[PDB]
């Protein structure tokens, strides 16, 4: 299934470092966002986001 | 109604009284302190007491069952 | 040693802030602040933390500034050098009735009030230790023990006597609900607030720790695979010994 | 089995919250109401299920 | 000479060489309570010994003590 | 560069070990293998075999010292319980 | 008119004034020092550790 389209992508070395670092940055950003979202939605009421509405009349 | 921990203590000691076995130490403390509580000499500082270990074991045993009934309304 | 003053260990209670995937229940810290300030104001100091961490987790924007305006903080003297009085700031520290320490030891009828900013970790046990100390003391000492005149009793606390005035009577808290007037609710509120003051980073610490353990677990498994991979060519090589021909 | 548990987890996550009532405290109140009077069979054992 | 000069530079300076003085009132100390006061880097005990405790202090066998020291 | 001191082991080409002949090795690339071909068999059978082999030298001292510590603990607990006013005075002499 | 309030007092001994006069007139300036138990400020003239 590993066609020439995917085979060609495994030969660049001078430029691959920059794009791999950018991909690592994007992955860490999305991972941080996902973990923050899961920590948010695993606990409701205790957190300070909804106490504003709880005290609201 | 304005009684949560004390009510739990009441119920737990009622369950204990269903098989009451430590208040024999209460009565032995009563007889020790009704018969051996009048030293008129002031050179005594070591009054023997069948209470301290009794109280420690009683509170430990009854409070071992305490951490339950989480009706702490907020 | 002797268990009489060694202190029997309190049982491990169940809290909202003892676990791996938890946060502070800081919907009650807004209530713990009130329960502390209403009764413990002229009793202790707590003067170690500032008000910049009291915004966004217990009060939103305005009541902190109302409290700052409420009290006088002994401003700098004017061009004449005379003393004055000024409203407080939002970056100051929680004040106390005593000037620095003098008015405490004079009125306590005994010892000094320890700084509550660190008492949570100042004793063995932890969150449940203060709960047990403030709950387990009876109103009457054990039979045969005659405490010094003017001193109370507490069996859980090693020492068997403290200068604490047992100000824990209920029925006079009543914020806006039916929650108060029972010892358990205020005890939980005060212990959670004291834990937060001793460590105002629990939520952030646990989030960063979760991210760190996830990334290190991934890296550890990755290193396992790669070590088992590139050592495969050296962990399987076989040796065969053929005796040489007999001629030196 | 791993595919089963993973797909169940992801579909449960995609389902979202669908219960505004029946928390742990609701069950505690119901069990206390049921097991306080009316000839309780040794106080029952109706523990709360889970989160 | 150089080592001695360096050591003397490292050793106690002028301000630490000054000893502090403090006075403690004995009127307010309770009979059954212990008072500890810090003096010049180390604490100092101040205890109101009971009359019974004085007898125990002065009636300690010398043979049980490695260093002979009496209460007086 | 002067030569270093006389040591049994050195650098490549002069290990210092006995000269040997008749030894043949047979390696093969990790690419042409399964990197975890036998992890389960190892971690079960070989782990249990090694545990059984070492099960004759480790637990005995731990058990005897555990008994010593527990006996000391029982003696301490029994001494300061309904015996401190008659038994503890005749042990501190 | 100018400070010179940067040196301690133990440096003026044995240089110009011997020991008697500097320490004797070390009781001619109040300093608002440590209070009593009630907290009332106590002014007693300073000692060797006191600066200018
Ligand atoms: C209930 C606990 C769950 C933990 C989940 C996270 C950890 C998962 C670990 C991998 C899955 C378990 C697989 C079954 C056990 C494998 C143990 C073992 O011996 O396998 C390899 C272990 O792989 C390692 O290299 C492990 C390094 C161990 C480091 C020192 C010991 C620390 C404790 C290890 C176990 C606990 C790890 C997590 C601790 C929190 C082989 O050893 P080796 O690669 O050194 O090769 C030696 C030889 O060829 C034997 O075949
Ligand atoms: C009283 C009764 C006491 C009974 C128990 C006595 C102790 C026996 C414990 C079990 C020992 C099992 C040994 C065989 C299983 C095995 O494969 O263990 C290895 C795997 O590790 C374990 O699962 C056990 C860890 C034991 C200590 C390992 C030390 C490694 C270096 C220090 C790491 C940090 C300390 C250990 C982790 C907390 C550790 O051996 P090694 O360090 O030579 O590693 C070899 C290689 O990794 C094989 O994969
Ligand atoms: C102030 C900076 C502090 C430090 C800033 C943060 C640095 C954090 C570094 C963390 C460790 C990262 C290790 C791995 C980096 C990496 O990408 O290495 C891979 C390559 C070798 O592998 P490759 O040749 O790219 O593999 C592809 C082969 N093909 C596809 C052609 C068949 O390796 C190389 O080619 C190595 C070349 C030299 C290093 C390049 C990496 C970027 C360096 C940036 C600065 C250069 C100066
Ligand atoms: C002591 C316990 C040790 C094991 C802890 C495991 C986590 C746990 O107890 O469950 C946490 C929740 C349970 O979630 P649930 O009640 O089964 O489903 C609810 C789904 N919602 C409505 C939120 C979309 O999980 C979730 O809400 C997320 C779904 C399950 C976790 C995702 C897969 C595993 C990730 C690692
Ligand atoms: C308002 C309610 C109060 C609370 C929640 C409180 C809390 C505490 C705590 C946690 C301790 C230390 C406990 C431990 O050893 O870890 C303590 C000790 C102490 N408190 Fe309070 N306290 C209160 C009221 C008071 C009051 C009214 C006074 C008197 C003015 C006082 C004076 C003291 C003193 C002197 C100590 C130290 C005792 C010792 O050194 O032996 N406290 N308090």
């Amino acid at each position: 299934s590993f066609s020439s389209l995917y085979k060609t992508f495994f030969k660049r070395n001078a430029v691959f470092v920059g794009t791999i670092f950018a991909g690592a940055f994007v992955f860490q950003t999305v991972f941080d966002t996902a973990i923050t979202s899961w920590y948010e939605n695993h606990n409701k009421g205790k957190l300070w986001k909804d106490v504003k509405a709880r005290i609201a009349a | 109604v304005t009684d949560q921990l004390e009510d739990l203590r009441e119920h737990f000691k009622n369950t204990e009284e269903g098989k009451a076995l430590v208040h024999h130490y209460e009565e032995c403390a009563e007889r020790v302190k009704i018969q051996q509580q009048q030293p008129g000499y002031a050179d005594l500082e070591h009054k023997e007491d069948c209470v301290e270990e009794f109280f420690h074991l009683q509170h430990y045993l009854d409070t071992a069952t305490a951490p339950r009934l989480f009706d702490k309304l907020k | 040693m002797t268990a009489a003053e060694h202190g029997l260990h309190a049982p491990a209670y169940a809290w909202s802030h003892n676990g791996p995937f938890e946060t502070f229940d800081h919907a009650s810290i807004r209530r713990g602040y009130q329960v502390y300030r209403e009764v413990c104001a002229a009793c202790h100091s707590l003067d170690r933390v500032a008000w910049r961490t009291l915004v966004g987790v217990s009060h939103t924007n305005e009541e902190v500034r109302n409290m700052a305006e409420e009290f006088e903080y002994d401003d700098e003297p004017d061009e004449q050098g005379n003393p004055k009085k000024r409203p407080g700031k939002l970056s100051d520290y929680i004040p106390g009735p005593y000037p620095n320490e003098q008015a405490a030891r004079a009125a306590n009828q005994g010892a000094l009030p320890p700084d509550l900013s660190l008492i949570v970790k100042a004793r063995h046990g932890g969150c449940d230790y203060i709960f047990s100390l403030l709950t387990g003391y009876p109103d009457e000492p054990p039979a045969g023990v005659a405490l010094p005149p003017g001193s109370n009793y507490n069996p859980y606390f090693p020492g068997g006597s403290i200068a604490m005035a047992r100000v824990l009577f209920d029925d006079m808290v009543e914020y806006e609900d039916g929650t108060p007037a029972t010892t358990s609710q205020m005890a939980k509120d005060v212990t959670t607030f004291l834990n937060w003051c001793a460590e105002p980073e629990h939520d952030e610490r646990k989030r960063l720790g979760l991210k760190t353990v996830i990334i290190l677990s991934s890296l550890y498994l990755l290193s396992i695979w790669v070590k088992k991979f590139k050592w495969a060519g050296i962990k399987t090589r076989k040796f065969v010994f053929n005796p040489p021909k007999p001629r030196k | 089995l791993l595919f089963s548990v993973g797909l169940f987890a992801v579909v449960r996550m995609a389902g979202g919250q669908d219960a505004k009532t029946m928390n742990k405290e609701w069950q505690l109140k119901s069990d206390e109401y049921l097991k306080s009077k009316n000839a309780n069979p040794w106080g029952g054992y109706s523990q709360v299920q889970s989160k | 000479s150089t080592v001695e000069t360096f050591i003397s530079s490292m050793t106690a300076t002028a301000d630490v060489l000054a000893m502090a003085k403090v006075e403690v009132n004995l009127a307010a100390i309770p009979l059954g309570k212990n008072v500890v006061v810090k003096w010049q880097g180390k604490p100092v005990f101040i205890r109101h010994r009971t009359p019974h405790e004085i007898q125990e202090a002065n009636s300690v066998d010398m043979s049980a003590l490695k260093d002979p020291q009496t209460d007086a | 560069g002067p030569p270093s001191g006389k040591t049994y082991m050195g650098w490549w080409g002069h290990m210092g070990g006995p000269k040997q002949k008749g030894i043949t090795s047979y390696a093969v690339s990790p690419y042409a293998q399964k990197p975890l071909q036998g992890i389960f068999h190892n971690a079960v059978f070989n782990s249990f075999r090694r545990f059984k082999s070492q099960f004759l030298y480790v637990l005995i001292p731990a058990g005897i010292y555990w008994y010593w510590w527990k006996n000391g603990n029982e003696y301490n607990e029994f001494l300061y319980s309904k015996a401190g006013r008659e038994e503890l005075e005749r042990v501190n002499v």
